[PDB]
């Protein structure tokens, strides 16, 4: 996943600090079986936590166990991504994507 | 600059997978300098592929020149040592010297002998040296 | 072998009166510019 | 190691100066050229340029040898 | 790791300076690379500049590899941006001696450095994607970076990559506006450079709207048509308007542009027998010849041929070429007479 | 891409005056959809490969000359890398007597306007080099001696002067010495035009 | 000139020059007037496959 | 599968009988690490790292970029530099002491 | 392995004891605090001697953080004492970098201790009765405290504070008068050192009187004009007022001074091929130039140029100084010839 | 004396003549020019004539 965000931002100095699996291993094969029914791929999209339709910091998702954002009315930036929110004023810190 | 914006019809076609927390400052791999197998004298660069010992300069003039045996023994210099690519991320004691050409993971001797790749089905996989791997990517 | 080497020694006949000196010349650049007094004269 | 000559040179930067003068005469001779330089393979031109890179390497190494002692 | 207090982050850059000096001055290999990279660059500049193009290959490549070998053990970064000067040597001498597959990855290597300086300097993401967010940069001040992106795009058009050649030229325009202003003569020079590129690539269409901006800037921070004393630079640009607009196909409102430039150069250079004034007399002959109008383009062609005969010779390419315009006027007039006078059916 | 759009005036004339459907036979070259050879390719096979050795560029077969030459005072070129840790600098200038020396001379008024403009603020090291060049040209407390020892305090050290000779020989414009040769040429052309005036204009008319 | 069809390939200049430009760049002073000039038929190039 | 099956069952792929695909091929040794990141405090900030064999590197923007060290002048009034005219200013003043012993 | 070589070893556990004190007070003893502190200090002194300033900064900084984690913060009564040499190493290595304002409180704390030792020593036991301050009056002997004054005084010049360095140079003059007496060669050298600063900061005007008492004490102790044997230092200081009277204008009251400093250098250097004579020849040449005689200082300028080419480099700043003077003489003589041309 | 010999033009020229032969048209500026000691005419007597 560290190499994924390295490719998505095209730059070669990134690192993963800590991962939080917002999934279930049983959910992936049901996601795949629904996919083969729909006849399509599983292309990725890397979204900043405050880039969502409603802003939601990392402590909010983990505490109340839900994502409170309507994803049927949301654009999905795929592959190359914009610089994360928290740039020039903080040119080197820790950020978040999902 | 390939970037595509997607929009889905139904909310079931999107699933959360992970939140990744990522820093920004660069940071690089463990480039170790071994000392010697006999001497601990010079910043060490010569390697013998036959006898696996990273043993620059020092006593090579006197322990590797004995008979017609020790004369041949190619002495590939310039830090072309398979024991210099960093630790194994599971076992932080040995150095990555072998690489898998089926599952494609970096394996130290501990990571291949009783490591994750020591299973029953992980037996027929080709295992070339790591310097053979790096030269392969260079010449395509 | 011979013919070429012995002809080279016949070239040594006319280099006999030819001796290395003891000059030690360190050629270092020196610049010309300055007041030209034959102009002014 | 510090003593000066008739032109005011330490033994260290006398060598640095005559290396620069040898370099200026080098570029002058190569530009006027002989057709032995034109009749050179790419391997022999490689071996000449490795030769003058190492020649500059040992030139500075001798400069530091005549300087660091003093 | 033992997390630091903010007093260490307060000092910070003082520890930056005092370490990179000590290991530069103390290791003999650091001054080794600095001296040899200097002498190999001095030989490579004079090699490229006169006629060689092949010794300039090997000295640039050797200063590249010797710097890189130091840059892989002193610090864990092979590209450090300071190898741009002989990178520019490598690509231009590859393209001129001729081996494009060797200088293709050097143009590639020079490329990834350049957008990283554009993005690290600019206000944010903005424009200029494709080349990542942080990477090998150079700390050049911006008037230097203007000629850096301008020289790189010249190399991009030297190779067969016309798409990103125009991409870097418009950033060379937009970056000289930052240092000299939105209304500076140095910026009008920068627009004139891109207009020169569009003209040399046969693309006369996009060349003209840039030269209109060149004329607009020079008309403000310099003279004008009358302007009491006029200037030769406005007269040059007015000639460029008429020349580039005739090449598009419209000859009837390019005629006033050459008339203004002729009257200005009448008072800059005076006389009637200058090489400059015969440029615009020959331009009125060519403008007339496009829109019919015979027996008067003949005298404008004869005037510039008689001056160029007794000044430039009889076999000069500026005298034979206009004589070809005499012969091909003779073919065209014979065509017109054999198109509108034989119609007795 | 784009179509042909020929450059010679006659080929445009035949396209725009003569129609093909009026004769049984026709030389029909300025009517075909010839393609303009794309961009970079005309630069290789045409000769648009190097810097302009002259202050013009000839136009195809019409033998015209498209004028390109400098019009402005470019800031003096500095090095292709500055070793500098940010935060620790003094990029500002002591000013005062520096702009006093800017407004003294008259032959360099355009350079003085460049140093007082916003170009000095955006990049300060180019202003430092140009100020040292203007102060070097000043005519003649601290009797002799001091005035010449503080004069030779040259700022661009050994490495960057060669490293700017790169950026002059690769920059896509006029070559080095073309601008000075052009300036020398039209000055002499102007005095020849001034000679057929005055000594020929007023002297011969009103004797 | 990029204005006329090619008629002469000159190996010395390495150009697919036309007839009007042949007069332009080969009828200068005498040094460049003696280049071997052959038509575009005789330009060295590949024979081709079956 | 590996190399063994993908060569003999995909280059031939069940085809046969007239095809025949083509041919088959100072500065001595110290045990201390010479750190890549030249912050003197870079081994003394953190290691926020799930992997372990991973030192730091200096960022290309914030403190200073990776460079050779060819420039980097000290403070001008300090006498630890190349001799400026401000440093050779007191060359014709003669600060050498009389006697302290 | 990553041994983290021993000069940075004592950096590591010293910062670890900073954490240990902070997160759990009471697990600290005075013995190991000064043990790690003195090891950081002896390592910093051997680092500074061999030009290693990056680790001299690093150990002195972490010694100061450990200092203010101990008694400045932990147990309220400070009794500081040992601030000064490790603050010196911090202030010096700041000012060598570039520091105008980043070592400001570092200069202020060291100054506050140094001005304390000046006041409490100038007044006899002034600390015990009038304003007992925190500094220990250095708890050492007199001449070391003098070198501490001179160390800070040259540090203010490295912190571009000219007035502040001027006052500390002044108390350097006063206090070396007290320990060595009015007539001693140590005072003549210390007052000479202040003249080096006033030369270095272009303030030639007020530097004249203090070099004059340097001449007075050299004449009193070593020798006058004749003196039988002339000592090199009275020939030196008398040459120094010749250069000083030359630079701030005033051509008249320097010509006899240059003449007999030259004559004194004849007797100690009985040659003509030394830099001592061939710098006063440059001095008399400059006085010869300004009052006319264009073909009389040209000899004096060739006198010096044929020497500095012989004994110094061609690219030496002193040697190229003469060549710019000869290019000067080429164009004043050209202008004087032109003025002769229209006057004919 | 000749200073630069152009092999494409197979002629030997000085500095003042290289800038008037090859610096007139654009196809002549592309000619590579070598120093005059690379000239083919320096081997010469042709002992028959």
């Amino acid at each position: 996943w560290e190499y994924w965000i390295q490719l998505s931002l095209f730059t070669a100095d990134l690192h993963i600090v800590g991962g939080w699996n917002l999934a279930t291993p049983a959910q992936q094969q049901l996601f795949d079986a629904k996919a083969s029914a729909l006849k399509g791929p599983i292309v990725y999209s890397f979204l900043d936590l405050n880039e969502l339709e409603t802003p939601q910091s990392l402590e909010n998702i983990i505490a109340e166990k839900r994502v409170k954002s309507d994803w049927r009315k949301q654009i999905f930036p795929s592959a190359e991504c914009r610089p994360p929110f928290g740039f020039e004023g903080n040119p080197s810190g820790t950020f978040h994507v999902m | 600059a390939y970037r595509v914006l997607y929009r889905l019809k139904r909310a079931d076609q999107v699933l959360p997978t992970a939140v990744l927390e990522f820093e920004m400052k660069p940071l690089r791999i463990q480039v170790r300098q071994p000392v010697c197998e006999m001497c601990e004298v010079l910043p060490a660069t010569l390697y013998c592929p036959a006898d696996r010992a990273q043993l620059c300069d020092t006593c090579d003039e006197r322990v590797h020149s004995a008979t017609r045996m020790l004369a041949r023994h190619v002495r590939v210099p310039a830090n072309h040592s398979p024991l210099q690519f960093g630790s194994c991320p599971y076992h932080p004691s040995e150095m990555i010297d072998s690489v898998c050409m089926t599952c494609f993971v970096a394996l130290c001797p501990h990571c291949i002998l009783i490591g994750s790749h020591s299973a029953a089905d992980f037996s027929e996989h080709p295992l070339i040296s790591t310097l053979d791997a790096y030269k392969m990517v260079m010449q395509d | 072998h011979s013919v070429a080497r012995v002809r080279a020694l016949y070239g040594e006949e006319w280099r006999s009166l030819m001796v290395p000196s003891a000059a030690i010349l360190p050629y270092v650049d020196v610049e010309v510019t300055g007041p030209d007094t034959l102009k002014l004269a | 190691f510090v003593r000066k000559t008739k032109k005011g040179y330490t033994p260290a930067e006398l060598l640095s100066h005559l290396w620069e003068r040898f370099f200026q005469t080098r570029n002058e001779v190569v530009e006027q050229s002989e057709l032995r330089l034109a009749a050179l393979s790419h391997q022999e031109r490689q071996e000449i340029e490795t030769g003058w890179k190492v020649a500059g390497q040992l030139a500075y190494r001798l400069i530091e040898l005549l300087r660091a002692g003093g | 790791g033992f997390k630091l207090s903010p007093e260490h982050q307060r000092v910070a850059e003082a520890l930056m300076l005092l370490r990179r000096l000590e290991d530069f001055r103390g290791s003999v290999q650091a001054g080794e690379v600095q001296r040899i990279r200097y002498l190999l660059r001095v030989g490579a500049t004079e090699a490229f500049s006169q006629q060689r193009y092949s010794d300039a290959m090997l000295q640039a490549l050797h200063s590249y590899l010797l710097a890189k070998s130091y840059y892989t053990a002193y610090q864990s970064a092979p590209l450090e941006g300071e190898m741009v000067p002989e990178l520019l040597l490598l690509v231009k001498c590859c393209g001129l001696a001729g081996c494009p597959d060797r200088g293709q990855e050097y143009l590639k290597e020079l490329r990834y450095i350049v957008e990283n300086t554009l993005i690290a300097e600019a206000g944010g993401s903005a424009a200029g994607n494709r080349g990542s967010l942080v990477g090998p940069i150079m700390r050049v001040e911006k008037h230097v970076l203007a000629s850096v992106v301008s020289s790189l795009a010249e190399l991009c058009s030297l190779y067969n990559q016309p798409d990103d050649a125009r991409l870097f030229y418009e950033k060379y325009v937009i970056l000289t506006k930052d240092v000299y202003g939105a209304d500076s003569l140095a910026v009008s020079d920068a627009l004139n450079t891109v207009a020169l590129y569009f003209f040399r690539t046969r693309q006369y269409g996009q060349a003209l709207p840039l030269v209109e901006q060149v004329l607009a800037i020079r008309k403000k921070h310099l003279g004008d048509f009358d302007a009491a004393e006029p200037h030769a630079r406005v007269a040059d640009c007015y000639a460029n308007i008429g020349l580039l607009h005739r090449l598009l196909g419209h000859p009837t409102e390019a005629f006033p542009c050459v008339l203004i430039a002729l009257d200005m150069r009448m008072r800059i250079y005076q006389t009637r027998e200058t090489s400059g004034v015969q440029d615009l007399v020959l331009a009125l002959g060519c403008l007339q010849h496009q829109a019919g109008h015979f027996r008067a383009a003949l005298e404008a062609y004869k005037e510039v041929w008689t001056f160029r005969n007794n000044t430039l010779g009889v076999t000069h390419p500026d005298t034979v070429n206009v004589e070809l315009l005499l012969r091909q006027l003779e073919k065209d007039l014979a065509a017109q007479m054999q198109e509108d006078k034989q119609r007795f059916v | 891409p784009d179509a042909w759009h020929p450059a010679s005036p006659s080929l445009i004339w035949e396209r725009n005056s003569t129609n093909v459907g009026t004769r049984s036979t026709a030389n029909v070259f300025p009517f075909e959809r010839i393609q303009a050879t794309q961009a970079s390719e005309t630069r290789i096979l045409g000769g648009y490969t190097e810097q302009l050795t002259a202050p013009f560029e000839r136009v195809g077969a019409t033998s015209e000359k498209f004028a390109y030459n400098a019009c402005a005072t470019t800031l003096p070129y500095t090095g292709l890398w500055h070793d500098e840790v940010t935060g620790i600098s003094d990029p500002t200038l002591d000013s005062k007597q520096l702009e006093a020396l800017q407004k003294t001379p008259a032959s360099r008024a355009a350079e003085a306007a460049l140093l007082r403009s916003q170009a000095a603020k955006v990049c300060p090291r180019a202003a430092k080099v140009l100020l040292e060049e203007l102060t070097r040209d000043v005519p003649d407390q601290a009797d002799l001696q001091e005035r010449l020892f503080t004069k030779n305090k040259e700022y661009l050290s050994d490495d960057e002067r060669v490293e700017n000779f790169l950026l002059a020989t690769v920059q896509p414009g006029l070559a080095l010495g073309v601008a000075q040769k052009a300036e020398k040429q039209d000055q002499r052309n102007r005095r020849r035009g001034q000679a057929a005036a005055e000594a020929k204009a007023k002297a011969i008319a009103s004797f | 000139c990029q204005d006329n069809p090619a008629c002469i390939w000159c190996p010395a200049d390495a150009a697919r020059l036309c007839a009007s430009c042949d007069e332009l760049i080969h009828q200068q002073n005498r040094l460049v007037s003696r280049h071997i000039r052959v038509p575009l038929n005789e330009m060295p190039r590949a024979f081709g496959t079956c | 599968i590996s190399y063994e099956e993908t060569k003999a069952l995909a280059r031939f792929k069940g085809r046969g009988r007239e095809y025949i695909p083509p041919k088959l091929t100072e500065e001595t040794l110290t045990l201390v690490h010479h750190t890549a990141s030249r912050n003197p405090l870079s081994p003394f900030t953190e290691l926020h790292d799930p992997i372990e064999n991973r030192e730091y590197a200096d960022s290309w923007r914030c403190p200073a970029p990776p460079s050779l060290g060819s420039g980097f002048r000290y403070s001008e009034q300090s006498g630890l530099n190349s001799p400026t005219p401000s440093d050779a200013m007191a060359s014709w003043f003669k600060h050498k002491k009389a006697d302290e012993t």
